[PDB]
């Protein structure tokens, strides 16, 4: 391997951003007022630091009102941000003047100081998490601005994949970002600089612990505007100088020399505990795994591997079709009367076991961010999906107790089938092109489900008092299904199996229809 | 002796290319120069600021994609991505092989009398005596390789010209020995071009008329000089550490997301360069080696550095007539072969970080060419070779012998011949794609996609498995739900393995496949440039009325005897009796029926 | 018909009445080895060894038409893919030769095909104490109790061919004087139940069952405890209560049980009752999902030999008791697709000879099998190679064989 930390410290030093930044936030502060303009084609817009406000309360992010945040999490915890943050922003009616003044542009910098930091943050992520993304490009660079959030609101933004359009840069000897309740949560990538250089921390726990070790460092400043002006003025001229980089006795290893040098770029020595512990802490904030660019190559052979299961099934599926009895490859799996049927069951127990395994991985971050966007992998899986979803509806049917109703669309589904369907949401768009004839394979994978659901409320409206109200809201409720089911086979968007004589299907839509025809109610 | 041996250049020739590179600022476009049996061609160099970047360019640098008629080679064979160069450059160049200059004429009449072409030049000239390299590469070393027709480059502190991609095609084509370019340690021309223009376009022409030995009485001014050098300090140093840090596979996320808010030079070395010092020579071979050096080496280590760095390499340019003097008193040491680098950088000025940086850079040639060594070894496997003549042999020969071609066998059938068939295309599909992407991710050695070897496999896996994958997508009906097969559906694999066997089979000629395509011959994604697409193409074709498409079977007509000819396609397999293209052209009305030129193929 | 007739001529008595059994049983079906050595052992009194010498030597002609039979590596496992077949010419001929006695036919009492009467030539002689030494009964949609009397005084061996689905058992076993053979077979689609199972309680003699595609009735106190059962084999059947309940001990109602079978059975989440009993010496579950982990009771068993365990997948983890067996001598797991790892201790057991886990995704072979001194043959996939290599160099007795996998689709047509 090889740290790289005080890389991309470098790296995020060596641009631009980081001075007109730090130019707009002290213009901004001087004038007391949100600047707005644009410096090299790229559009910073600066919060003025605000003060006299308590932080602290933590309230929850808003329900209803004119501010929204779609794209958070609502699960258990529930994700908070602070009172103060939150009031503030809607007081100044940020929302409008910069919907306003950044019609048309391309690329949007936010940045503050402080409260301004803050307001930045909040303001960036109201933009990210919405409905659709936005036009244009955001990038919140805080500068000591005081922690907010919760550890809900962390994970949320770190499963949104938002993290990496917020930069936070916090010196090693203020206090205002280190004193906090240990409620609040970090967020995105931290910047830790000094006289000597600087050090990036892209994880919650690494800078959790940063922040405790730094607590119980007894060095500590009460001033920290003029250290942030001297520490960015001395930043930006890092390029044109050189240092010997004695680091003590240089050990002979790559990553032990990385981390030296990252731990004597801080300002800390190699020799109080406080430099040993922050050693430590570098070590441990990055993580020893196989290369991902290696191992997305390499799941194709386990891939190929697998495929004889996805094979089995389709033959089984050709077989069942194919018999005599027309009862459709569904209902024939849903009655274990033959071998073929346990054997299918093993295939699809071990497809599923490979596609959870792939989707633990993907979502431990083994793999490259753009893993999902992959033509190839997202056809594989909708190839896998189509084909395998109607045979764990039925399993889970057949397996399913008598009087308990849990379904299948009502939290029985398996998130594995929730990841496919949020990568097949990148498909471009299908052509509208005739289908000249039924499609191999059902485009719906809940279309069994629906079907269950439908036969179900059809049963209790046939067996249940009169209650002529109950049976015109019941038809009213079940209607849709059947349009629905109308619309798929005119489209012939539908396999054979749900037009066999003897399928589910067809009984179904029999029974329907003897119930109108005994009963007579319209259409 | 180490320098001849790595360079093959001896220092009498440097010397004389040397003089003949002073020799060319009197004289006008270029200097020929006949030292017993070598002609050495000499470049005048030009200051200017026209000459540098392009007033008509629009872009923050003056960087224009190449013509793939002019330089063929000058792509990526994969991926079909042409180079860029500077415009200026080329201008001149052109300029330069303009028949009015009878420069075509010398040079062929050079060639005529079997002696070696020395390509030489000093400063943006001297850049542009690379870009006259690589056009004869792409004239007469490409027609017929040989010993005498090898040609050298050296230039003396040439701006750089090419970006990866350039880099990228000079290494596939092992061309990249023939350059050698000496640069100062401190030496500020070459970095001149890793800067925006927006940043240092206000005293560009200042420096650029101080760097000017005809002309030295003009005025220092030592505030514009220390204000173009930090700029052009700051923008190397940004450049070089998102190089770095992108090479390294690390922060990819903040990388990709910080790509789109940065405006970056793509300009990137290209040749042997090697960097001169007051009592050492150092050699590197490495682009990103290069590159963090060049950054690295221009730097301060105390106050007394500062104050005097910027005249000193505004001095420095003009000092290559000492190295040269005195090359035979200095020693010499290859950076890649030396196993302990620490004293050479520690000798030339490098700090810790870019001995590590440069450390890293180095231990990537070293993973590229382990990952080499394991796919080499898995593909040279008995099993891998046991599954294509399985296919080959059993699948395809029972098929032919059971009147039905092993395309439709795959289409529909019940056998267990199908399923094992189906699932060795499987693992074979799996084992290409990983290699596939393993190409795409740059983790190969450039030398990869030129090994013969390499290209006759993927060229055989093609002819053998692409037929059994159209059948297998045209068996499920996906043509219905995305499109055409050749559209949306055709793995990218087999248009590599195709890209690359054309390129191999046309690269001594000198035309794209394109054009002895549109030569030979609505078509858009058309059927007619793959020979083992053949299939596609009548899944694409039958069906539909004979009024509608005309065109398109007459072209597949004429195709299918060169399809024939080259093997792409079996007349015993594809022309049977069961099969589904005799089934189709039997629909097709007695006009055609008649007017076709196969009928000998056909009729019994 | 005369050809296989002068053959006869040829054969021993013992094997003569052996090849008129094996014709004169049911045909157009696949009969287990196992079935078929049983029932000789209890007809002609030759013990298994004699009856495999018997298959063995009429294995040579047409009679006895062979399989794939990939028994062969090893004696020390079951049965599988062994199925016997016949031809109906032979099948008639064997019912030929003086075989339709009107009222005592001293053996070989048998029925041409399934259908809802009854032979006329026994059916008149209702009184009849006839010698039943092999009784065989096709018999479909009508009763089980038949309308006549079968005595059978001296009778030894019965076997039923069944269908339907709602079906009742013949009085016959209760005016029974001895019995050892019992087999019912179910061709329906469907689960078929049975009523009035108390009558099968008479007679404790019985020592073979083979139930298949039925309603197991449920265990009770009043069935009379069978001291001479040895094996149970279930195949496709529905235990749904009957073995799931543990209230009545199973070792009192089956102190002989030795061998007992469970394949193509769902609804089996429990087999605490199973385990209970310890006389079990070979238990063999196949094809059983819906299994999540053995119970943790199987140290009560101090007998157990064998522990096939072909397919039955989610099954998590291997018991930790499994090493406590001190005469576990064949372990065989195969089809497995969520076992992960074997137990840390699983080479204490120093009577395992052969392990079988093809087709097992394994991750890690603990070091403790490196003390398997008496394990000779294992079978395995080349993945694990590798680390059987690493015993065998400790121990140069073992023998590895790399099991290659066949692509068939020979489970489609079934
Ligand atoms: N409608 C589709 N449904 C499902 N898969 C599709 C579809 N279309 C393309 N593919 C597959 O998508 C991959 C793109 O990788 P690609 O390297 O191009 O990635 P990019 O470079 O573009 O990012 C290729 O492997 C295509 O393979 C074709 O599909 C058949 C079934 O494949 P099967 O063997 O799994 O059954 C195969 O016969 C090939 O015709």
């Amino acid at each position: 391997r090889f740290e790289t930390s005080e890389l991309q410290a470098s790296v995020m030093i060596s641009t631009p951003l980081f001075t007109d930044s730090w130019s707009s936030c002290n213009t901004a502060n001087c004038n007391g007022s949100i600047k707005i303009h644009d410096i090299a084609g790229i559009t910073y817009v600066a919060i003025p630091a605000v003060s006299m406000i308590q932080l602290g309360n933590l309230v929850g992010l808003p329900v209803t009102g004119d501010v929204l945040f779609p794209g958070l999490s609502s699960d258990e915890p529930l994700p908070m941000v602070d009172a103060a943050i939150l009031k503030l922003f809607l007081q100044l009616k940020i929302k409008e003047g910069l919907e306003l003044e950044l019609l048309g542009k391309k690329l949007v910098v936010i940045t503050g100081h402080s409260t301004g930091g803050a307001l930045a943050a909040f303001t960036a992520l109201w933009l990210l998490s919405q409905s659709s993304p936005p036009s244009f490009r955001v990038f919140c660079i805080t500068f000591g601005s005081p922690l907010l959030g919760n550890q809900s609101l962390s994970t949320s933004i770190s499963r949104s994949r938002l993290a990496h359009n917020f930069c936070h840069v916090v010196s090693i000897h203020d206090l205002v970002p280190r004193s906090s309740n240990e409620q609040f949560w970090p967020f995105g990538t931290y910047l830790f600089c000094s006289d000597k250089g600087g050090v990036c921390l892209d994880n919650a726990g690494s800078v959790r612990l940063m922040f405790n070790i730094l607590n119980t460092t007894a060095t500590q400043n009460t001033e920290e505007h003029q250290r942030y002006g001297h520490y960015v003025f001395t930043l930006s001229h890092m390029f044109l100088k050189s240092r010997s980089f004695l680091g003590g006795s240089i050990p002979d290893n790559s990553y032990q020399a990385g981390v030296a040098l990252a731990v004597e770029a801080l300002g800390f020595s190699n020799d109080d505990t406080s430099g040993v512990l922050v050693k430590e802490c570098i070590e441990t904030a990055t993580r020893i795994v196989r290369a991902p660019i290696l191992r997305s190559a390499e799941l194709a052979n386990e891939l190929a591997s697998v495929l004889p299961a996805r094979l089995e099934i389709q033959w089984y599926k050709d077989r069942c079709d194919a018999s005599e009895e027309q009862l459709g490859y569904y209902d024939f799996f849903k009655r274990y009367s033959l071998k073929r049927d346990f054997k299918v069951n093993m295939s699809r127990i071990r497809l599923a076991k490979f596609w959870d395994t792939v989707i633990k991985m993907v979502e431990t971050n083994e793999l490259p961010f753009d893993f999902h966007l992959g033509k190839k992998w997202i056809y594989a899986s909708q190839f896998y999906q189509l084909l395998a979803e109607p045979l764990d509806i039925a399993n889970f049917y057949k397996n399913r107790d008598i009087k308990t109703g849990g379904h299948y669309l009502e939290g029985n589904r398996p998130k594995r089938y929730e990841v496919i369907d949020k990568w097949q949401k990148g498909v471009k768009v299908p052509e509208e092109c005739v289908r000249s004839r039924y499609a191999s394979t059902t485009q719906d994978t809940c279309f069994w489900a629906k079907l269950e659901q439908a036969k179900e409320w059809l049963d209790e409206a046939r067996k249940e008092s009169s209650d002529p109200q109950r049976r015109s809201l019941l038809r009213e409720k079940i209607v849709p299904f059947e349009s629905y089911a109308n619309t798929l086979v005119t489209k012939k968007e539908v396999s054979l199996d749900v037009k066999a004589k003897n399928s589910s299907y067809s009984v179904w839509e029999a029974n329907l229809k003897e119930f109108k025809c005994k009963m007579g109610y319209e259409n | 002796m180490a320098f001849e041996a790595l360079t093959g250049i001896n220092g009498d020739l440097i010397t004389r290319s040397w003089s003949a590179s002073k020799q060319a600022y009197l004289t006008e476009r270029y200097h020929k120069e006949e030292a017993g049996a070598v002609v050495i061609f000499a470049f005048q160099p030009s200051f200017s600021e026209k000459d540098f970047f392009d007033p008509d360019n629009k872009s923050s640098f003056g960087e224009i994609k190449l013509n793939r008629v002019q330089f063929p080679c000058m792509r990526k064979i994969g991926k079909g991505d042409v180079a860029t160069v500077n415009e200026a450059f080329l201008k001149n160049l052109e300029a330069i092989i303009d028949p009015r200059t009878s420069f075509q004429a010398s040079v062929e009449m050079a060639v005529r009398s079997r002696k070696q072409i020395v390509f030489t030049g000093h400063s943006s000239g001297g850049a542009t005596a690379i870009l006259a390299t690589v056009w004869y590469l792409e004239k007469y070393f490409i027609r017929n390789p040989n010993v005498y027709l090898e040609p050298r480059c050296v230039t003396f502190g040439a701006p750089l010209v090419g970006d990866s991609i350039f880099s990228h095609a000079l290494g596939r084509e092992k061309w990249s020995r023939f350059f050698v370019n000496f640069v100062s340690r401190f030496d500020i021309v070459p970095r001149i071009m890793l800067a925006r223009k927006a940043s240092v376009e206000e005293t560009l022409p200042h420096v650029l008329a101080q760097l000017d030995p005809r002309k030295s009485s003009v005025q220092e001014s030592e505030q514009r000089i220390t204000e173009f050098y930090t700029r052009v300090m700051r923008d190397t140093s940004t450049v070089a550490n998102q190089a770095v840090c992108e090479l390294t596979g690390s922060a990819e996320a903040f990388l990709e997301t910080l790509s789109s808010f940065l405006e970056l030079s793509p300009y990137r070395p290209a040749g042997t360069f090697v960097f001169s010092t007051e009592k050492r020579l150092v050699a590197v071979n490495n682009s990103d080696a290069i590159l963090q050096m060049l950054f690295y080496t221009s730097q301060a280590s105390d106050e007394q550095e500062w104050s005097l760095i910027p005249f000193r390499s505004i001095r420095d340019h003009h000092s290559y007539e000492e190295l040269v003097q005195s090359m035979g008193k200095k020693l010499f040491n290859h950076l890649d072969g030396e196993n302990s680098i620490e004293s050479t950088l520690n000798d030339l000025g490098v700090s810790t970080r870019g001995r590590q940086y440069v450390q890293a850079a180095l231990e990537e040639e070293k993973k590229r060419v382990e990952n080499q060594k394991k796919i080499i070894q898995v593909i040279e496997q008995e099993r891998f070779l046991k599954k294509l003549a399985w296919i080959e042999d059993e699948y395809k020969p029972k098929c032919q012998a059971h009147k039905n071609g092993y395309y439709d066998s795959f289409k529909v059938s019940n056998e267990e011949n199908d399923f094992k068939a189906n699932v060795k295309r499987a693992e074979l599909a799996g084992v290409f794609d990983e290699v596939l992407g393993l190409m795409k991710k740059c983790q190969l050695p450039d030398e990869f996609e030129g090994d013969i070897d390499w290209i006759k496999l993927a060229t055989r896996y093609r002819r053998l498995v692409e037929p059994l994958d159209i059948a297998n997508y045209h068996r499920h009906l996906k043509n219905e739900d995305t499109g055409p097969y050749m559209k949306r559906g055709r793995p990218t694999r087999y248009i590599y393995a195709q890209r690359g066997y054309e390129h191999y089979i046309l690269k001594p000629n000198g035309m794209i496949a394109e054009d002895v395509f549109w030569n030979k011959v609505t078509l858009k994604n058309s059927g007619s440039e793959c020979g083992s697409c053949f299939w596609a193409e009548v899944e694409e074709l039958k069906g539909k009325p004979y009024e509608e498409v005309e065109v398109r079977v007459k072209t597949l007509e004429g195709m299918l005897g060169e399809w024939i000819t080259d093997g792409e396609v079996d007349d015993k397999e594809i022309f049977l009796e069961g099969s589904t293209f005799r089934k189709w052209w039997i629909t097709l009305p007695k006009n055609h029926k008649s007017h076709s030129p196969l009928r000998d193929y056909m009729m019994d | 018909f005369a050809h296989m007739e002068e053959s006869l001529e040829n054969l021993d008595p013992k094997i003569r009445d052996c090849f008129l059994d094996m014709g004169a049983f049911p045909e157009d079906k696949k009969i287990p080895l196992d079935l078929l050595t049983s029932v000789w052992v209890e007809r002609h009194d030759i013990d298994e060894e004699t009856a495999f010498s018997f298959v063995l030597r009429l294995a040579d002609k047409n009679l006895l038409t062979i399989v794939n039979n990939p028994r062969f590596g090893d004696v020390h496992i079951g049965y599988y893919d062994v199925f016997v077949t016949q031809h109906d010419v032979l099948r008639d001929l064997a019912l030929h030769m003086s075989n339709r006695v009107d009222v005592n036919r001293r053996e070989r009492l048998l029925m041409p095909k399934t259908e809802p009467v009854l032979p006329r030539e026994w059916e008149k002689n209702k009184d009849e104490p006839f010698d039943a030494k092999i009784v065989s009964l096709h018999t479909g949609e009508m009763d089980e109790m038949n309308w006549f009397d079968m005595d059978l005084p001296k009778a030894e061996v019965l076997i039923l061919n069944f269908s339907s689905d709602n079906y009742v058992l013949p009085p016959f076993i209760g005016k029974m004087s001895r019995l050892r053979v019992l087999v019912i077979i179910n061709n329906g689609m469907s689960p078929a139940r049975l009523h009035g199972f108390s009558i099968f309680a008479n007679l404790a003699k019985l020592r073979s069952l083979w139930l298949k595609r039925v309603h197991v009735p449920e265990l009770t106190s009043c069935t009379i405890p069978l001291k001479n059962l040895h094996k149970i084999h279930l195949i496709f059947c529905k235990v749904k209560n009957s073995f799931v309940q543990t209230s009545f001990d199973i070792s009192k109602i089956f102190p002989s049980l030795s061998d007992l079978t469970i394949d193509h059975c769902d609804d089996l989440l429990e087999l605490k009752s199973i385990f209970g009993i310890t006389s079990l010496n070979s238990l063999s579950i196949t094809n059983c999902p819906r299994i999540l982990e053995l119970p943790k009771n199987l140290s009560n068993v101090q007998s157990l030999e064998r522990l096939r365990l072909y397919a039955c997948p989610e099954l998590i983890s291997l018991p930790v008791e499994v090493c406590e067996l001190p005469c576990l001598k064949y372990v065989d797991i195969s089809q497995c697709v969520s076992l992960v790892s074997l137990p840390e201790k699983f080479g204490k057991l120093g009577s395992l000879e052969k392990i079988d886990m093809r087709e097992c995704s394994l991750l890690g072979l603990p070091s403790s099998v490196a003390a398997l001194v008496s394990l000779r043959h294992v079978i395995c996939d080349e993945e694990t190679s590798s680390m059987w290599e690493m015993v065998k160099k400790v121990v140069p007795e073992l023998c590895i064989e790399v099991a290659k996998k066949c692509f068939t689709v020979d489970w489609l047509d079934d």
